């Protein structure tokens, strides 16, 4: 039984912290120092990706199959997502990501993420909204757009909707906000990036008069890292997800065990704050840990040719290895850890942070 | 341009056997190839599409393989109707050059050739001319030689091979040698003899005559 | 000269593959001779689409001619667009402008914008299908927040065939809460007909209602069922039957063997088809512009593997596109010419509306005017 | 189903004109494209040429200022004119439609002619017997013969009491010997038949439209 | 009359063969399993009055 | 498709039970009427009697008190029960299906049984050879036979080395003699397989269940 489990690495642009949460979590791993939790060696190999097309994407990953793997780690984005997804179903190849969910159900696909529509449709319930504005990219998929859409049927809501996926220029933001005040709109749901969040919230406030009377929510994990300072002293509305809580000591521990790093062998440890990404990413190492420990509690073997074979005549031992890549009951950084038989998250917990002029909050926990 | 080529000029076999043709271009055709048939009467008709498929009308009796320049085509029992001749086709570069056609035929024992030795007329002979002729019918196989021989002197000028198509009744064959020549070189020799080898005898059944 | 092309087609593209065989015999030249290597594998699983790819650049191809899913059009748009290959084909236009990728079919999203706007419409439904991508959802969804309309839009592509009945039935019950009165029926040639049977089922084609059949192919559908019904139901054509080429190409169509070509036994033809056919004729015009150029291209099948690394490119096909972007021709779908990104210039579309007696065009649309 | 027939003079000068008539049924000449080709008796196969249905023609590069092609859809006939022919013309000629079916195929061919380039003139055949010589019965079955010699053009139509008498009959092919056709035909009567019973052999001739009867 | 069902419109009509009854029942259970080509009409799940 | 298959006891004592046992598949039998007929080997086929899907069932005139039938629908069966049996009661028994096709008439039968109404005891065969006693080889092959006698009751199986040796299997009848059974059988062997290899004929007798070799 392998004492040699190498995975696959598949690491895009501005992917730095996580290949450094996935280099310490390895770290972690292979130092434990205990015959039971660790039975075996696990090492890795990394390939980053330049381009976001579908070509260097199957490049990288004909050579972690031609290297040989058990498991790969691996983001995409809408150019690369249904392409991840069809090499890794064909070949019978599990793959753990913690991008985001797609919208179909497919197979050997382990989603780290956890959905975002369910607790979004609790809390439009909850604040009880009929007529609202929804800012939306396309770089996260469309079930949540379809969610709402479905949603504003069934309730009978009035959704003003806006696609600022492809806006570059600011004054497109500045005439949608002074046409949102003109019909006497109050109330967002801003579904999109990092950064373009941040950039709508500076335009609204180097536009300014648009904190008090207004509600914003935030359809983002990224709590942490928008910058909401500016939006904080003028009296508004915050609203916002996370599911990385510090009251949890193991997120503490990866904490004081984090900051201590250095920036030659692990950059962006001390100058950032530790993302969800890098939550996602331990633990993920911490699900693919405790697959093969039950493969070694189980006795189930795990273990060469070409990517591109006509027919391909996957090896049928991927199918027990989804197996149990989709029964891992665990608790990480993000709480409780399970797993449907469509590799999405499930019995998760997503903690929603309100923003008042009091100050900050934790308003309530959403359960599915 | 790009020559075709078929080294199998005429395959035997008998009914319910498994007959291979092979097939050699001179440059990769992409399998972009057909395999026609071709009956005695002048009637052409296609057996197999794209080295691989088969077209809509024939039977499923016959089948097609081969890649990269080797194509071959297959027939899992031979029928009766399927004695004709096979060629391949190739269809990528102009001009397109086909193959050079091999002809089926039916096996059976190999029988003795019967010879018969036939003078000239009277009425041919009044003309100025004497065409003594020479049946080899009823043999098996086609290969067989033919030699003509005035007063012990063998001659081969003035000497017509016509050679017949297998029967389809008795699976045999035959084939017609005429010696033609004046009517004073017919009367300047007495006694005329035609000699057929064949592969059943070693030695050349002979068939001689006098005046 | 012999010009290798690959041509891709999806299990169960029959009537297209036809269109392809009638183009293939009708537009054949003097001076070369093109040879499709065909595939007929998958087209939603991106590795067959993958393997096809390789196996048509491992016989070395000067073009691929091919459909292509929106779950794979990522994957197409990728190796076209890094080994330099041109990549012709009439499915929905891509949502940007990637290089090496020619599209046969126009906008829709402008037309339909157009007729909403001459019928001036503030609250309808929209039932789309989520297998062209989301496009023409977010550019009504835009031009509603930008003109002040109300738009009930629902996803129908995740109901199975199996229980395809109560769905649609709870549907159009929460279709009447609001009384809705006017829907637009963004689907392809197969789920329209359904939609149009399970509303003839449950009786919502009276005089009183509208729709919109949201594709290029409004005769493609069986329209002889809410013809005698006849709210207003209305819909775009690219594909003009009172044309003299496009009436001699039905003349030679409707003759033909059904089984010798499948799909062919019929009056009207798939708009798919028309550009499959217009499709080859702009292959054909591109490669006797490059036969009437003096300009050797000929080479033989050693292209090499697919994954190369690094694949270095061959920069004669850059003037291959380059062929593409100059073809300004005339075939079914009215002229074709074509920008520096790939999409259609000068078309033109036009609106039928369904009279009793049959479809009446009331007028034309194009992109300058 | 689809059919074609080629017909030609058959016989003609060297370095004159060459009319071939190629008809089709069971399909259409407006929408598919004809390709007429050559074959050498005992040599390997050539392509003329071939027309489209777009009026496209083309031919091979060696002959290309030598062969013609025209058609006319109204009777469906296609019509190949070759000039400037020389004394290795004597080959037969097939016409066929052209199809695709991912490879550019032939789909339906026809059955083709003999054309025989020529100068000499054309003489009426001399039918002469050719019995056993010895009246011995050695079996039930007896075999006459008749020699057509001193023929031209090719081919004659040899025939056993008109189209009665038809077993055992053993057709000999013609050669040629100073442009002139010689050939054998065979029949195998009864023992009790021959010569109870007149068994005459018909040649006729088609280029002089001689027709000889020989008992 | 699975096609005027969802229209709404009430329709009214008189049956002669109660299929609640069991001898009715037990005609119907012996008469949808009979073979089409040996007996034409009689794989339905109804019977003409 | 329908079948049915018949099954007895073969050998019963006079004036005593018989019970057959006839299953069908392919149908049903609650929907249609089975009808048992037996056979005198030698003379015409008669009706013993009928049963019908709705509880009816019809017997001979002759034998009303004779002959009764019952089914079960869950196995699909049908026992027919014959009392009073006599000497003539060596006759063969086959069950049919009936139909109504503008005529009353059997659609589907039955392969049928054989009954031997006998009070004779069960006795094992005697296996004798018969060669030709002459070792004259007149042809290629040689004709050897094994006689059985006495044996009781019929029939047997007589098989020639296990069923591989079946080329030429001549098996004649058997007869009744003094309530013995009198059977011949033949093989047709090659003349250099015998002697050099052993022909064995194995009888084996269901009635004693008796196997007995004979080389
Ligand atoms: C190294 O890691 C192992 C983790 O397993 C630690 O050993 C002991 O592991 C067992 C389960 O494998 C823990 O649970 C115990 O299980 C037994 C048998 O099922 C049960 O009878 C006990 O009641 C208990 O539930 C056990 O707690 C754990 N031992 C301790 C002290 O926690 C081990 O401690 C680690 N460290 C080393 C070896 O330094
Ligand atoms: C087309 O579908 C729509 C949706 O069901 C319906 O449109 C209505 O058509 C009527 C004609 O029956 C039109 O009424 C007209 O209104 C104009 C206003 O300027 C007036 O000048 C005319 O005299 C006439 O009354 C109108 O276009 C339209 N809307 C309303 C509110 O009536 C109808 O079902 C279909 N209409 C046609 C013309 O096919
Ligand atoms: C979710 O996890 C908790 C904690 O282990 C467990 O008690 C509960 O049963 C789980 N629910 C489901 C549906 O798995
Ligand atoms: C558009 O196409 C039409 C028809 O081909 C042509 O007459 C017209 O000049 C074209 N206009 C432009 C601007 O290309």
């Amino acid at each position: 039984f392998p004492n040699t489990i190498s995975i696959g690495g598949l690491f895009m642009r501005n992917t730095v912290q996580e290949h450094s949460a996935f280099r310490f979590a390895v770290q972690l791993y292979n130092t434990n120092q205990n015959t039971t939790e660790k039975p075996f060696h696990l090492n890795y190999h990394v390939d980053h990706l330049d381009s976001s097309n579908s070509f260097s994407v199957t490049n990288a990953f004909c050579s972690q199959f031609s290297r040989g793997v058990y498991a790969i780690f691996g983001f995409y984005d809408q150019m690369s997502m249904n392409t991840l997804t069809s090499f890794c179903g064909a070949l019978h190849t599990s793959f753990v990501t913690p991008s985001f969910p797609t919208d179909a159900d497919v197979q050997f696909v382990i989603q780290m993420r956890p959905a975002l529509k369910g607790a979004i449709l609790s809390l439009l319930s909850y604040y009880k909204w009929e007529k609202f504005v929804y800012l939306y990219d396309t770089e996260r998929g469309f079930s949540v757009l379809q969610a709402i859409m479905e949603a504003a049927v069934q309730n009978n809501w009035q959704v003003t909707a806006r696609s600022v996926g492809n806006i570059k220029d600011v004054q497109e933001f500045r005439r949608i906000i002074e046409e949102m005040d003109r019909r006497q709109e109050k109330r967002y749901l801003i579904d999109c990036e990092v950064e373009r969040i941040n950039t709508i919230l500076e335009q609204v406030v180097i536009l300014g008069k648009h904190s008090r009377g207004y509600h914003y929510m935030l359809a983002n994990l990224g709590f942490t890292d928008i910058l909401l300072e500016r939006v904080m002293h003028g009296g508004a509305n915050i609203t916002g997800f996370q599911i990385v809580n510090n009251e949890n000591p193991m997120v503490q521990q990866f904490i004081q065990r984090w900051v201590r790093l250095d920036e030659r062998e692990f950059p962006e440890a001390k100058n950032a704050p530790l993302k969800y990404t890098s939550a996602l990413t331990h633990d993920a190492i911490l699900v693919i840990a405790e697959a093969f420990r039950y493969l070694r509690r189980q006795r189930v073997d795990v273990s060469a040719g070409d990517c591109l074979a006509n027919p391909a005549v996957p090896w049928s031992q991927g199918i027990d290895i989804e197996r149990a890549l989709k029964m891992v009951q665990v608790q990480g950084m993000t709480g409780n850890i399970q797993f449907d038989t469509y590799g999405r998250r499930t019995n998760y917990t997503i903690d929603v942070y309100e923003m008042k002029v009091s100050g900050s909050r934790k308003a309530g926990y959403w359960n599915e | 341009e790009i020559q075709m080529t078929q080294t199998t000029s005429s395959l035997s076999a008998s009914l319910g056997d498994r007959v291979t043709i092979s097939c050699r271009a001179s440059q990769d055709i992409s399998n972009y190839l057909s395999w026609y048939q071709q009956k005695p009467d002048g009637t052409v008709k296609l057996l197999i599409y794209y080295t691989s498929r088969l077209h809509s009308g024939v039977p499923s009796r016959f089948s097609g393989s081969g890649s990269g320049i080797d194509y071959s085509l297959t027939i899992n029992n031979l029928e009766q109707e399927d004695f004709a001749t096979y060629f391949c086709q190739q269809g990528n570069t102009l001009p397109l050059t086909f193959g050079a056609g091999t002809k089926l035929e039916l096996k059976r024992a190999d029988a003795a050739p019967t010879v018969s030795i036939f003078p000239p007329s009277s009425e041919q002979l009044t003309s100025g001319g004497a065409s003594v002729v020479c049946f080899l019918n009823n043999f098996y196989p086609k290969d067989i030689n033919v030699k003509w021989k005035i007063d012990g002197s063998e001659r081969q000028n003035g000497v017509l091979n016509s050679w017949t198509d297998q029967d389809s009744k008795d699976s045999t064959y035959s084939m017609s040698s005429t010696l033609t020549l004046t009517k004073d070189e017919y009367e300047r020799h007495n006694s005329y003899t035609c000699e057929a080898t064949h592969k059943t005898s070693t030695s050349p059944i002979v068939k001689s005559f006098n005046r | 000269n012999s010009i290798q092309i690959g041509g891709l087609f999806p299990r169960g593209a029959d009537q297209e593959y036809s269109a392809f065989r009638v183009g293939m015999v009708q537009f054949s030249t003097s001076e070369f001779r093109l040879t499709p290597h065909i595939d007929n594998l998958e087209v939603a699983n991106s590795f067959a689409v993958t393997n096809a790819f390789c196996s048509q650049f491992s016989r070395g191809v000067y073009a691929i001619f091919g459909f292509y899913d929106k779950k794979s059009v990522n994957t197409i748009t990728s190796f076209c667009g890094t080994l330099h290959v041109s990549f012709i084909t009439p499915s929905f236009p891509t949502d940007g402008t990637h290089p090496f990728v020619i599209q046969m079919r126009p906008d829709l999203k402008g037309a339909l914008l157009s007729l909403i706007e001459y019928y001036q419409w503030d609250k309808f439904a929209y039932l789309y299908d989520s297998d062209r991508g989301l496009s023409t959802l977010q550019a009504v969804l835009d031009s509603a927040a930008e003109k002040k309309w109300q738009v009930t839009a629902i996803n129908v592509g995740n109901i199975n065939n199996d229980k395809k009945d109560e769905t649609y039935r709870s549907l159009f019950q929460d279709l009447e809460l609001k009384k809705e009165r006017r829907v637009i029926l963004d689907c392809e040639r197969d789920k329209v007909n359904d939609i149009v049977d399970q509303v003839i089922t449950i009786g919502k084609h009276v005089k009183g209602y509208h729709y919109i059949i949201a594709n290029l192919g409004f005769t493609d559908g069986d329209l002889l069922k809410i013809q005698f019904g006849g709210a207003n139901v209305s819909g775009f054509q690219i594909v003009d039957y009172d044309d003299s080429l496009v009436s001699k190409f039905i003349e030679r169509w409707s003759t033909l063997e059904e089984k010798e070509y499948p799909g062919a036994h019929t009056a009207t033809i798939k708009y798919t088809s028309a550009l499959t056919y217009d499709a080859v004729q702009v292959m054909t015009e591109a490669f006797r512009n490059l036969r009437k150029q003096r300009i050797e291209i000929s080479r033989r099948g050693n292209a090499g593997d697919c994954l190369a690394n690094p694949a270095v490119p061959w920069g004669q096909g850059v003037e291959i596109e380059r062929a593409l972007k100059q073809v300004q021709v005339e075939g079914l779908s009215g002229n074709i010419k074509f920008d520096q990104n790939g999409k259609r210039i000068n078309y033109t579309i036009n609106i039928m509306e369904l009279k009793t007696n049959g479809p009446r065009k009331i007028g034309y649309w194009s992109e300058v005017d | 189903q689809a059919q074609l027939k080629e017909s030609g003079p058959g016989l003609v000068a060297p370095s004159q004109s060459l009319s071939i008539t190629c008809t089709v049924s069971g399909f259409s000449l407006t929408n598919y494209g004809v390709h007429w080709v050559r074959q050498p008796p005992g040599k390997g196969l050539e392509w003329l040429g071939v027309i489209w249905a777009g009026g496209s023609t083309n031919y091979n590069s060696a002959l290309m200022s030598r062969v013609s092609i025209s058609k006319d859809n109204s009777k469906s006939q296609v019509f190949l004119k070759m000039n400037s022919l020389q004394t290795d013309d004597t080959v037969m000629y097939y016409c066929a439609r052209e199809d695709y079916d991912y490879d550019w195929h032939f789909d339906v061919w026809g059955a083709g002619t003999t054309v025989t380039v020529s100068s000499a003139k054309t003489t009426p055949p001399s039918v002469y017997p050719l019995a056993p010589g010895s009246a011995a019965q050695t079996n039930s079955m007896v075999t006459l013969g008749c020699l057509v010699k001193g023929y031209f053009p090719e081919p004659v139509t040899v025939t056993w009491n008109s189209g009665s008498l038809s077993s055992g009959v053993h057709t000999f092919p013609a050669v040629l010997q100073s442009d002139l056709y010689t050939l054998s035909s065979s029949v195998t009567v009864p023992s009790s038949t021959w010569p109870s019973e007149t068994v005459t052999c018909n040649v006729a001739h088609p280029a002089s439209s001689t027709k000889v009867d020989k008992k």
